[PDB]
RNA sequence: UUGUGGUAGACGAGCGUUGUAUUGGAGUUGAAGUCAAAGCGUGAGCAUUGGUGGAUCCAAUACAAGUGAGAAUGCCGGCA
RNA sequence: UUCUCGCAGUCAGACAGUGGGGGAUAAGCUUCAUUGUCAAGAGGGGAAGAGCCCAGAUCAUUAAAUAAGGUCCCCAAAAUA
RNA sequence: GCGAAACAGUACCGUGAGGGAAAGGUGAAAAGAACCCAGAGAUGGGAGUGAAAUAGAUUCUGAAACCAUAUGCCUACAACGUGUCAGAGCACAUUAAUGUGUGAUGGCGUGCGUUUUGAAGUAUGAGCCGGCGAGUUAUGAUAGCAAGCGUUAGUUAACCA
């Protein structure tokens, strides 16, 4: 569907305002020394501090 | 003008099912393609008739206020003479004579080769016959320098 | 203590280390005006208009009043007429009394 | 009367423009009513008629 | 105290770039380069280079204390975006564009570097004042 | 003999901005808008500067039948009284401020008395 | 030029009332609590002001009406939907609420302004005489 | 004294812009154009100030106007 | 309002009354003569408004006295019998 | 302004006759940002150059609309072309000026043309900004104003200097 006259700004960012986007969970990662994003792996690839795969 | 700019007649829309203006031609005179035709028209006379006998009163005149400013003195055909084109000394006889910011004309019938040769090089100062003089040349100047045989044969023209 | 003024048409009730406007009524600014046509002055009055009564009143400056915009117009019918308005009148106060 | 000082006598009489302003009338209808045929380009028809 | 890093043409939309970045603005570095080494965004790695280049710029081509460092203000300025056309259905096209943007964040040290503009502006305007009050002094 | 001619009227534009401000965002920006809401608030001018005149007389005759009836005596019967006897020119918005200065309105009131 | 009017800004009180509702009769009380909300009876009334106090209405339910009328003229709700409109009669409110009907009058009876909504709920309307709304110590302004 | 609504429509009186003729002025101490400001104006308009700007412009009188912009489902460029 | 000269617009009108033509002595109907209005001119009363009633405006003024109309409250003005 | 200030009738369009655009500007002299830092690099930042780097090759200039952010204020029970006049509250202090900036609330307030009997309209037109955009001239005539001449005036056309 069309509208008869064009829309004016103030829905356009009203609207986009629920678009505010939340932040990320972190972690403490400690033997690397890394703040790494929390439940996922750490730039060391240590999950929970094992070593399970390879850094490179 | 419409014609005269180059194009071929066509209509770039069809007629029907189109939301824009009609623009029935490439080219319109509200574009920037061209077809004024309301500009400069090379046709006008640039004339306007003035009958002889109102002109001669103008000129008796403007004549009558030249020799009631007072500021037209006299001089002779010899004075003219004694120079072959040194304006600086002349230079000096006009500042001498207290003419320097307003122009300064001069009227002759013999067409003395000394005085065309000098007064030929500033805007201040030009030469000019009695034949070829007009009024807004003589009101050009308001300070004219004479000579002595244009004031009879001025007075019997009337 | 008080009293009222008829400047114009318009009443004014002034009392005393009061500084106001009115209309202009032709006074050089920095002089002294009595003025006559008054009303209620204190326990003061008469019937038509307050006989034998005045007041004082010295001038500080005269003005223009704001320049409003008046363009009046019919719309659809081409018409608009415009003008600019700015109205004279004198800032002044009284200075003690005058009875 | 001078190139600095130049005032004729009581000419340059009321001129009329109907292609600008519209304060003044000289706007669209230019003071010549409005759906006449003459409002068409090459009106005034031929004076016999 | 400015620590600016320019950017100039890189394609991104700044529409994106303003709303993934108001969650830093006015935040430090310190905290904000690892929520952008992760966050999963696009702009994410251009927005963490430009500001480690300003850190470095401002360590180093400046000198300032890096511990108290954090972003005074989001800009993603829209310049010249660039328009190619694209067929459709029964011969008819549209003509899309290609955004850019412009990336420049400044660093701030204190809690302040914001009322000394409105002071300049204040100046400015002021030796105006004193510029009008002379052109009545003339006797 | 070809003149751009440009300044002026960019000139004229602003000053039609420049004749209202501070309104609803689009309008102190939109050229013709901005003029048409112009030419309203000079209506609503005109016809305000009729209106506050012709309503402050009906604030105050208000302000003062509130009291009269709070004294006892309507308004109406007031301007007869006034009309009768004692004939005292005053405005209603005179009467109003003589509130507002207490204790002088007994004078009145007591005037009002034949 | 100038006779400014005087009008005073930010100050403003409001007391606590008692009035009945026995002999009464719903208009009068109706346009004497109007006007004495609405601020008709204030030398020094400002529309902007807080021209209201607060009212309490006790006793609603002896109000006299003029006989058939109680069954005669129908006062109507309509919800939202279709056939919404809930129709009742006087002794039907006399014994559920009239003292919402009342309300409903005196609303009906004041402008239609973004105050008159604040200004109409500062009246707490009872059939009885025993509430919380008499420990804030009113005044017996009956017949006002 | 009469007024002073006013369509189309008639009249009268005006303002502004470009440049030519001249007088005159100003001009890196900063022209034009520019934005910004809390003026003067009965109106077409006229200032002033401060910063950008980097080199002509304006005051007065006439003359000739590609001489006066909100609409033309107008045209162009950019922007939604 | 008569005479001359210049410039025109105007022949797609509408409403109401008074009396008529048609029709259903029907229609906010059409066409008419007169009266006024709107077009071309706004306000106040009619809750709302081109034609209805009172009306016929340079502008401004925190003034008064009135017309139609109105005076329980909305919404400004009164009561008495 | 020749369509064309440039490698212009060019690119491009059709298969072909034919149609047919746009875009110029560095500084004084490039001395064109050498050297260092970050980054993969572009680039950015220092530093340097230079009168000036709001002179950085993005280049004479840089309004509007367009998109942002922040000074001070208001705003999340409210029937509004969002404004006027009153109006606190707040924050200030000017082209010293009956000061400015925002405006809780009160009173009231159904666009601009267009053609039209008559439109606030659900008739049409406009997304916005900027630019551009439509009563000239020729030969005469009519009438007015003004000027000149003047009652056997006056005018010269073409034409020559």
């Amino acid at each position: 569907a069309v509208q008869q006259r064009r829309s004016s700004k103030h829905r356009r960012d009203k609207r986009r305002s629920h678009d505010a986007l939340t932040a990320q969970a972190l972690s403490v990662c400690q033997k690397c020394g890394k703040k790494k994003l929390f439940h996922r792996v750490c730039s060391c690839g240590m999950y929970g501090d094992l070593r399970v795969k390879k850094a490179y | 003008t419409k014609g005269e700019v180059r194009g071929g007649g066509k209509k770039p829309y069809k007629q029907k099912h189109t939301g824009k203006a009609r623009q029935g031609s490439t080219r319109n005179p509200h574009f920037v393609g061209g077809g004024i035709v309301f500009g400069p028209k090379p046709n006008r006379n640039y004339s306007l008739k003035l009958n002889k006998k109102a002109h001669t009163a103008a000129l008796h005149t403007v004549w009558s206020e030249k020799l009631a400013s007072d500021n037209t003195h006299l001089v002779d055909q010899n004075l003219f003479n004694k120079t072959e084109g040194k304006t600086k000394v002349m230079m000096q006889f006009l500042k001498s004579a207290k003419l320097l910011d307003k122009n300064v004309l001069f009227v002759v019938n013999t067409l003395n080769t000394n005085l065309e040769q000098s007064t030929s090089n500033i805007k201040n100062v030009q030469v000019k016959h009695l034949d070829k003089v007009s009024v807004r040349d003589l009101m050009l100047a308001n300070a004219l320098l004479v000579e002595k045989e244009v004031l009879k044969a001025l007075e019997g023209k009337f | 203590m008080h009293a009222i003024v008829v400047c114009g048409s318009k009443q004014y009730l002034v009392h005393e280390n009061d500084t106001f406007f009115v209309e202009k009524l032709e006074a050089p600014v920095g002089k002294e005006i009595q003025l006559d046509k008054v009303l209620m002055l204190d326990e003061k009055i008469g019937a038509p208009y307050l006989e034998k009564a005045r007041v004082v009143c010295v001038v500080e400056k005269h003005g223009l009043q704001r320049k409003v915009n008046v363009i009046k117009h019919i719309s659809q019918k081409h018409h608009l007429k415009k003008y600019g308005h700015r109205q004279p009148y004198t800032k002044l106060k009284v200075v003690r009394f005058v009875h | 009367l001078n190139q600095l000082k130049s005032v004729p006598k009581a000419r340059n009489h009321k001129t009329k423009t109907l292609g600008r302003g519209h304060g003044s009338g000289l706007g669209k209808t230019s003071g010549r009513g409005q759906k006449g045929q003459k409002a068409r380009k090459s009106g005034l028809t031929r004076p016999g008629f | 105290m400015i620590a600016f890093a320019k950017q100039f043409r890189v394609r991104i939309s700044p529409q994106k770039a303003r709303l993934v970045c108001q969650l830093i603005v006015g935040k430090k570095t310190a905290d904000a380069q690892n929520i952008l080494s992760n966050t999963p965004k696009k702009a994410a790695t251009l927005i963490a280079k430009l500001l480690n280049s300003a850190i470095a710029n401002a360590t180093n081509n400046h000198g300032m204390n890096g511990d108290a460092l954090y972003v005074f203000e989001c800009v993603a300025n829209q310049g010249p975006s660039m328009k190619r056309t694209i067929p459709r259905a029964k011969g008819s096209s549209n003509m899309i564009t290609k955004r850019s943007s412009n990336l420049v964040v400044k660093l701030s040290d204190n809690p302040n570097e914001r009322q000394e503009l409105i002071k300049q502006q204040k100046a400015l305007v002021k030796k105006r004042v004193e510029g009008q009050q002379k052109a009545k002094m003339a006797r | 003999m070809r003149i751009k001619g440009g300044k002026q009227t960019r000139v004229r534009r602003k000053k039609w901005l420049k004749q209202a401000s501070g309104s609803f965002g689009t309008r102190h920006a939109s050229y013709k808008v901005a003029k048409q809401t112009v030419i309203q608030a000079a209506k609503y001018a005109y016809r305000d500067r009729r209106n506050k005149k012709r309503d402050f007389r009906s604030l105050w005759i208000l302000r003062l039948n509130a009291a009269l009836r709070e004294q006892g005596m309507t308004y109406s019967v007031f301007i007869n009284l006034l009309k009768k006897h004692n004939i005292e020119i005053n405005r209603k918005v005179l009467s109003e401020l003589a509130i507002k200065e207490p204790s002088k309105f007994n004078l009145i009131v007591q005037k009002v008395k034949s | 030029k100038t006779s400014m009017l005087t009008k005073e800004q930010a100050n403003k009180r409001r007391q606590w009332y008692i009035v009945d509702a026995a002999g009464l009769v719903l208009g009068k009380l109706a346009v004497k609590a109007a006007d004495l909300i609405r601020g008709k009876n204030k030398v020094d009334f400002t529309p902007n002001q807080d021209c209201g106090d607060y009212l309490i209405i006790i006793n609603s339910d002896q109000v006299v009406l003029t006989g058939n009328k109680k069954e005669n003229e129908f006062w109507y709700h309509h919800s939202q939907y279709i056939g919404g409109i809930k129709k009742v009669s006087g002794r039907d409110m006399l014994k559920k609420q009239s003292d919402k009907l009342v309300y409903n009058a005196v609303k009906g009876m004041l402008p239609d302004n973004r105050l008159s909504r604040r200004w109409i709920t500062k009246v707490h309307v009872f059939k009885g005489d025993k509430h919380n709304m008499e420990a804030q110590k009113p005044t017996t302004l009956n017949w006002s």
